[PDB]
């Protein structure tokens, strides 16, 4: 009677119990309520459009085939208990690879209370499909979705619903949040209806509402193409003459302009259209190589080949340029910079 | 599936009242209840909710301290309690039951209550 | 909290006509919206839940339609018994309701 | 069916659980091993590879049999059902034996209840790499194997007489290590678990230096030369000689960049770090001497083109014969 | 009524020889199957496979398990499929293939009430594509999965696509980062294997790679830097430094280019259209630095009659290049 | 003779054992102490944000259950045993891999006592995430935790506390990272609360510093070099326009070039870091050096009295700026 | 119906089957004929020195316990009723990393023949290593093999041999090789001897030769074109010093790139290969023709000395290509 009175009570349960068959088969559909305490939403991958996040899935039914009287309302049990009963088979519809932890034991619980209320936790490390546009990148803001639910019984044999209010039913931890670039502005949950060719299913979608920080391709992509084509606007001080100090205020300038382009573009997946960056970059490049054709002009106007101290003179092409293209530069700047960060 | 509660309670206003709202057909413990005031020729408003499995309650943020929700699950009766009534607390009372995707599928048939 | 605004509020057609009420909210309770009617001297009455999800019991003029905030319940080819208070309420939150809309002949 | 019941009496009342006399005395453990291979060593993990045919041998009282065949050559299922020692490799990052298209295993059983277990594995071991004296470092790198549970008075390991021996001699992965010299040694280290008997098989490796003669030494070098070429044309020509300075210097910073990602993530300075540095060094007085020769604007860029070539052929013959005896 | 269903479990399941396939001795058993495809993620090329994921459905018209007693369709659980015949299918252009067990196996089973037995996995299969890389990357390619039984011969077993055209769905709502899919096709096979015949169904796919990544990229690049050598005819004779700095890093940049190309490319053998067009370009910095070698010779029409040759010869490889891909 | 005392012995105690339930399960909770020895700590990689760890993590409870008194030794079972006796659920909040290793069997230890105390020990290679404050980079300091939990047994079920307190921890003193190095190590004992109830929670952390030498070589030392090379360009002449211009386009561009390049070994981080900040102070003196001699061509040739106010002005100031930076930092 | 047939034969083959002995354990040895259908020799890493191949391994052999004559067909049953008969432990040599697929059920194939004959047959992608003498780089020639072997059974026990000479291996033509150019494979058999025994080994070679195509695209017209550009310094005039220095020290800079940028295509290996004395053969080329600017600027027997070697430098690399062509390529 010390130890037996569990051990009788976990044998009466489990005698006549086919875990094949789910509660209330013929008679009323398996409620099923569900919660994530989302523990850490890991980093993102751009590159391949998928997100991790580390969660303690949780599931709550009625099984009235575990009732029990005992000494103890609650019954908590460990993981053996867990695969020798009914329980849903929740999958996660956009999920690539998930990884159930087991060190050092399967990381699950099981509780059953005295009335039949089951409580079934597992802990889950799941990377899902996030589709991007990156048409407003990097200025852009996502809703990485998260669609979970039953795979093989339909709608009139399992349900899911959320165990508190929907509002409150997803939390995030406050100390994890494992984002590099990303900011997790808050959660969003759903609850619909799926149909497919085996059947009618339930669905329940949760979005998290991502806003990416600007401050790397800020201080990484942005700056020093301004600092480049700032470089390749001095290029009208020098003087006439010196056309081989003035070349490879050309020629650097625009290969340091195509090589900023293509480290740019080996940051983001090889999309078909272009993003904000590439337009940025493609102005700028506008801008150096129109820097380089008006030294051409000049060049091809200038005469002799001396410098005074003799009628080289100052091109007036230089003089208007001097004006013009910082100018159009800062024009152009206000226009970009006013249009995408109030979207 | 049938909800029950008192008849219509008349009191002086300041005074404190105790009504009640029983169920048949089903145990309280499994779902929430609610706890809604219909004014007359106005719209509804949620007092408060109840969770009978956990014990846990909370109201609405203009209800708090004047309107508390026990549950019994031995005599199948929730309870709801008014304290420092007002001339403007006189309304209907309605009891609900939290039901298939959050809905208030069974309600109750309203107690009205008056001042004098 | 949640406001739940529903317009129109009072407002009469004869028998046998398409009429549509529409429900907005101050931010995301997505299918979560329940629709109500009120009887005079009777009990509130679930019609549609989520956002478009026929009650069972209910005929089929009822026709929900849902969104992210708009919402709007469509009643095709009323009758006379057909008239109540209607209420819009939403359970993303702590649940609120509206102020409810008015049928008469 | 007479060996079918012979290896049914032996499996009756046999106890998995428990290793052989397990109050009497401890159980002594003859090991060997044949190595196929030493694979690439790893210099930025601080690790090597190896794959061998790990040999343990015991007795055991309770599957001694008498039939009229001696041995009893076996296959890997009947390994899961006696007992088996625990031994595991002490200093292995991640291991993993060969189950293609059968676990890897044999189990001999002799009459006098001599039991013979075999395994291929492959170990990808730790061996501790100190680059103080890159590239031309000699290493000894360890592996060490002993019981996880059973302490030394429950069983012992012993070498049996012969010990580690290499394959064919060229049946390796090791592209720039020879494998000079193989050593063998017992210990009893003492844990928090109790006093563990531990096995160490040392393995000696000399780095040839090819690849960092053809990649690094031979270009730096030959940039320095290059560097010593720009004395000669006349100072006249100022963006002749300033080209031959800033080129100079930015394949000196490449360089020394390549060079430091082939190092094994150090956080001292290497050999290698020194030899970068003098010509380093070399390249910048070269170019200051062109600036204060300008600043001067022809006898100091006649007194420059001895200097160089003196200090460096005196520096490599000091360096090299230093730091390779 | 739940003793009602596990009399019939117990049933069906009972005196089931699971190693016997529906009829062995009679006709063989026809498979219909249905593939809903979820997502069909990356395509690469450097590893020559695109990554599938599905709903992979098959019905059979098992005999042994029929029932006249519940009237509905008895879903139950995938712990049921263990102890019940499942084909064999396999893929056979597989590289890497798994079936998610998360949070339980992603497997599902209906034992219709007369033999139907809807067996549905969700598998993310690695398939290996063969790529025609001749004209890359304005190219098109035709991937293709295979799946087929293993063990069972057309004696045996017969593979058929379940709705005619409707068996592959979901191709519509398509995720790709860079290749637009425009056509699929069902068709079925009879291969001749050393065992025997086997039924091959084969799935194909048309990938259409887009060019807007590369436009802008590569193409653009290469074409910007010719124009960028083209400066190099409007430079006056006299100054010699200031042409061939304008000449010579324009080539460098084109050999860099060549070279910081082909990493992300696979190891490829032959050449394809870029290589061609980035060729097509790479002599004609040649044309233009044998021009400087030329017009410093004599010293000039040589200067003005490139501008008249340049912008012709280079806009007509445009057009015969475009035209042709 | 000893060998039917030890079998009968574990028999007796294998029968009627119920895996199911933890020892004193209907009573108070049962004390587990633990010991960690690390073997190595392998990468700390900031790309992943993880560091990877080898332990020998033991544990040590007291099940009643397992008593016995005939034999007089510590009963050493093999490792098989563990899947039939009660084990704590034990788990790694942080992790993002583990295993236990299986070479030549799986490396756990099941070591029984006469008194009923379970030793079990495992070698467990776990990759345990953890954030950095990448800021102070390279002169951080990092604090990287390992939190170690019950799943699912409430407080009143499982105590966990550190054996042998600071003791209970070795392997601490040895340790050498590549280019970190451990200055102190802490174990704390609490309590989390979740919405499933209260759980026990040990932690480990570690305090890492870097060593500086190897990125003060590979990345400071090319950044005043070529700041003092676009210095170089003062001592040439005003008429010399191409020389000095190509000197100071080479300083500018490798500056971007090496700053460009020191980015892809780390993540694509939201602020500037100390080694951008210094990099970018370097960038405004050479780009302030061109801008001098772009002034002087403007002056002269367009419309040395500037240039040895300059060759007083960036040695200075750039010297200034270094000392700021070196006694902020440090 | 033959369904009671079929399941009371098999169930007669599987009472009292002994899986730990091979078959006709007291008497001679069994003989297992294995056949191997190649499906795709995949990529044949070269920085890792081995080469990914997938296969239907097929084994035959014959078992007397394992007679019926009730049913006149092949029984094939399931690929679950191998872990209830006897496998041979059939083994690679040269694996480094070898799995079974096992979508959607594990590929396994079984067939039951009236008299005895198993015909077991896997498929297994084998990433086997291969023996590369990478001397004569990038014009060679490799020997990859794959040796297959027993492990528990000597030659006294078990006998490996092909079930056809020649008409074994099948599949190897048609091959997806994204470098190599398959033209032979050869069957060996063997018998090693180790210290616990002697075993039987069949070895399975194969020949692959490198296609000189997209090292003569990228590396060795590159290298001539370079030596080309070199070579336009010749014809420029002396008076123009930072021209032509810059044409020289550009070319022998960009000679040293793709001298570190080929690298990263080959091992760490320590020897000289056939193409690094090939680019070690032009980079001479262009520091002797920066050389002889060197003694121009030195003289200035300045336009002679420029004739000469404009005369002189073709006539020496055409040498130089042919001596080096023909000495490789056959
Ligand atoms: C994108 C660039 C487009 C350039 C289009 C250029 C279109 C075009 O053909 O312009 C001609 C002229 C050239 O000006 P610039 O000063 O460069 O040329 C001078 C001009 O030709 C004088 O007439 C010459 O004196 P002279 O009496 O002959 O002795 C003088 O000779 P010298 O003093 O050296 O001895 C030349 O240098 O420019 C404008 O009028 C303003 C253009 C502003 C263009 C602003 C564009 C933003
Ligand atoms: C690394 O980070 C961890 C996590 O913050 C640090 O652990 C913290 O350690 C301090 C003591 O060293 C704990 O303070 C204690 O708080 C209790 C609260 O009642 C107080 O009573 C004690 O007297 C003591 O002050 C603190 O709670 C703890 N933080 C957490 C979250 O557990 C750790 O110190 C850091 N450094 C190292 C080297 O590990
Ligand atoms: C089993 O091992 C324990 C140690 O874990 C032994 O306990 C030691 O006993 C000696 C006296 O015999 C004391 O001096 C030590 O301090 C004890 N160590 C600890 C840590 O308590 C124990 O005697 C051994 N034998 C058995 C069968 O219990
Ligand atoms: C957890 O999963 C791993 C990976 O398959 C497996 O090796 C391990 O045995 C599992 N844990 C348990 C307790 O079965
Ligand atoms: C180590 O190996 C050598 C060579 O096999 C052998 O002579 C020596 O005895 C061994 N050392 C032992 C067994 O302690
Ligand atoms: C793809 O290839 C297969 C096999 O060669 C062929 O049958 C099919 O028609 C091709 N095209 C399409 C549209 O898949
Ligand atoms: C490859 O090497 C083995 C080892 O001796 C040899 O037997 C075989 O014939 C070789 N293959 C050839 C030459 O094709």
């Amino acid at each position: 009677d010390n130890t037996t009175v569990f051990t009788r009570i976990l044998d009466r349960l489990l005698d006549g119990y086919d875990n094949r068959l789910r509660p209330g088969l013929g008679e009323r559909v398996t409620e099923v309520k569900t919660d994530i305490f989302v523990t850490s939403f890991g980093p993102v991958s751009d590159h391949d459009m998928e997100y991790t996040i580390d969660v303690f899935f949780r599931q709550s039914w009625k099984d009235e085939r575990l009732k029990f009287k005992g000494p103890m309302t609650v019954l908590r049990l460990n993981n053996l208990m867990a695969s020798k009963i009914w329980t849903p088979d929740t999958f996660f519809h956009n999920g690539k690879k998930s990884v159930a932890h087991n060190m050092t034991m399967p990381n699950k619980l099981l509780r059953i209370t005295e009335d039949g209320t089951l409580l079934y936790t597992m802990r889950l490390t799941v990377r899902a499909e996030c589709p991007m546009h990156l048409e407003d990148f990097p200025m852009d803001a996502h809703a990485c979705p998260l669609k979970f639910g039953s795979y093989a019984y339909t709608r009139a044999e399992v349900v899911y619903e959320w165990t508190r209010e929907p509002a409150r039913s997803v939390v995030v931890a406050e100390d994890g949040s494992r984002l590099n670039q990303y900011d997790l502005l808050g959660q969003t949950v759903d609850s619909g209806i799926v149909q497919s060719s085996t059947g009618e299913y339930v669905v329940m979608t949760t979005h998290f509402h991502l806003k990416r920080k600007i401050g790397y391709f800020v201080i990484q992509t942005y700056l020093p193409c301004i600092m480049t084509v700032i470089l390749s606007q001095v290029s009208f001080w020098l003087n006439r003459e010196s056309v081989p100090a003035r070349t490879v205020f050309g020629v650097t300038t625009v290969l340091t302009m195509t090589t900023l382009s293509i480290s740019a573009r080996n940051s983001l997946p090889k999309v078909a259209y272009a993003t904000a960056m590439d337009w940025f970059i493609a102005v700028c490049y506008a801008f150096v190589f129109s820097a380089l054709i008006e030294f051409a002009t000049v060049n091809y106007f200038t005469k002799r080949g001396y410098a005074w101290d003799t009628f080289n003179s100052v091109s007036k092409i230089d003089r208007l340029s001097r004006i013009a293209f910082p100018l159009l530069f800062g024009i152009f700047n206000l226009v970009y910079w006013a249009t995408y960060l109030n979207r | 599936v049938q909800l029950q509660q008192s008849g219509a309670e008349l009191v002086k206003p300041g005074a404190s009242v105790k009504l009640s709202c029983t169920a048949s057909g089903f145990n309280i413990k499994d779902t929430y209840m609610y706890w809604v005031k219909q004014r007359p020729e106005q719209g509804l408003e949620w007092i408060g909710r109840i969770d009978p499995a956990n014990g846990d309650t909370k109201y609405d943020p203009k209800f708090q301290g004047k309107a508390t929700i026990t549950t019994d699950t031995f005599s199948n009766t929730a309870y709801l309690q008014l304290s420092s009534l007002t001339s403007e607390d006189t309304a209907v009372y309605y009891c609900a039951r939290k039901g298939l995707r959050w809905a208030m599928d069974y309600w109750g048939q309203g107690t009205s209550v008056t001042v004098s | 909290n949640i406001v739940m605004t529903q317009s129109p509020k009072s407002m009469s057609m004869s028998v046998g006509e398409r009429v549509t009420l529409s429900c907005k909210a101050s931010e995301y309770v997505g299918t979560y919206v329940s629709w109500y009617q009120q009887k005079p001297e009777q009990s509130p009455k679930l019609l549609i839940y989520g956002a478009s999800n026929r009650y069972t019991g209910v005929p089929d003029r009822f026709t929900g339609s849902g969104s992210a905030t708009d919402f709007t319940l469509t009643i095709g080819s009323v009758q006379a018994e057909d008239l109540a208070d209607y209420h819009c309420g939403q359970s993303y939150s702590y649940p609120t309701f509206g102020a409810g809309t008015k049928l008469e002949l | 069916g007479d060996v079918t019941v012979i290896l049914n009496n032996l499996l009756e009342g046999y106890d998995n659980k428990l290793r052989p006399d397990i109050g009497v005395k401890p159980t002594l453990i003859h090991t060997d091993m044949y190595v196929n291979s030493i694979g690439p060593v790893n210099a930025i993990n601080m690790e090597y590879t190896i794959d061998i045919f790990f040999a343990q041998t015991w007795y055991d009282r309770r599957l001694k049999f008498n039939s009229t065949i001696k041995v009893l050559r076996l296959n890997s299922n009947m390994v899961g059902k006696i007992w088996i020692p625990d031994t595991f490799f002490r200093n292995s990052k991640k291991a993993d034996a060969h189950w293609i298209t059968t676990p890897n295993r044999m189990l001999r059983i002799w009459n006098d209840g001599r039991v013979l277990y075999t395994l291929r594995l492959t170990i990808d071991a730790e061996c501790q790499l100190q680059l103080h004296n890159f590239p031309m470092d000699e290493h000894s790198c360890p592996l060490e194997f002993s019981s996880y549970g059973y302490p030394r008075e429950e069983i012992v390991y012993q070498w049996k007489r012969s010990s580690v021996e290499v394959g064919d001699t060229r049946s390796w992965r090791l592209y720039q290590f020879s494998f000079v010299g193989l050593r063998n040694t017992t210990e009893v280290v003492k844990t928090t678990s109790g006093d563990y008997v531990v096995m160490s098989v040392y393995f000696d490796l000399s780095r040839r230096m090819g690849y960092f003669t053809i990649q690094t030494y031979i270009p730096c070098t030959l940039i320095v030369v290059l560097s010593w070429v720009s004395f000669w044309i006349n100072k006249d020509a100022v963006p002749a000689r300033t080209s031959l300075g800033i080129t100079t210097v930015l394949t000196m910073t490449t360089l020394s960049t390549i060079a430091r990602k082939s190092l094994p993530k150090v956080s001292y300075v290497t050999a290698m770090d020194l030899f970068v540095s003098v010509c380093f060094i070399f390249v910048f007085s070269a170019l200051v001497e062109y600036g204060t020769l300008h600043y001067f604007v022809a006898k100091m860029d006649s007194y420059a083109r001895i200097f160089f070539p003196t200090a460096f052929c005196l520096f490599n013959l000091v360096y090299w014969v230093s730091y390779l005896y | 009524n739940m003793s009602y269903v596990k009399e019939t479990v117990d049933r069906l399941l009972k005196g089931y020889d699971i190693r016997l396939r529906p009829d062995f001795g009679g006709p063989p058993v026809d498979v219909g199957m249905r593939i809903d495809v979820a997502s069909i993620d990356m395509v690469s090329e450097v590893n020559m496979d695109y990554t599938l994921t599905m709903y992979f459905q098959q019905s059979w018209k098992d005999k042994r398990l029929s029932y006249s007693g519940i009237p509905l369709n008895l879903t139950l659980d995938n712990r049921v499929a263990d102890q019940l015949w499942v084909p064999d299918t396999y893929f056979l252009n597989d590289k890497k293939s798994f079936v998610h067990g998360v949070t339980v196996k992603n497997r599902m089973i209906r034992l219709h009430p007369d033999g139907t037995v809807l067996y549905g996995l969700r598998i993310t299969t690695t398939a290996a594509c063969m790529m025609d890389l001749r004209r890359y990357p304005l190219d098109e390619q035709n991937c293709t999965l295979e799946i087929e039984s293993y063990g069972y011969t057309t004696d045996d077993i017969e593979f058929y696509w379940n709705g005619g055209e409707g068996a592959v769905t979901g191709v519509n709502k398509i995720e790709l980062p860079q290749f637009s899919i425009v056509d699929y096709k069902m068709v079925s096979k009879k291969v001749e294997f050393t065992t025997g015949a086997y039924p091959r169904l084969s799935l194909s796919f048309r990938l259409k790679r887009n060019i807007g990544y590369f436009i802008l990229q590569t193409y653009m690049p290469s074409t910007l830097i010719t124009i960028l050598s083209w400066v190099s005819f409007w430079i006056n004779y006299d100054a010699s430094a200031a042409r061939v700095a304008l000449g010579i890093t324009t080539v460098l940049t084109m050999t860099t280019i060549s070279t910081h190309l082909r990493e992300t490319l696979p190891k490829i053998p032959y050449v394809k259209a870029i290589d061609i067009y980035l060729m097509g370009c790479f002599v004609f910095v040649f044309l233009a630095l044998l021009e400087y070698a030329f017009v410093n010779y004599i010293f000039n029409s040589i200067d003005k009659w490139s501008r008249m040759f340049f912008p012709i010869t280079f806009s007509l490889f445009n057009v015969v290049y475009w035209l042709y891909y």
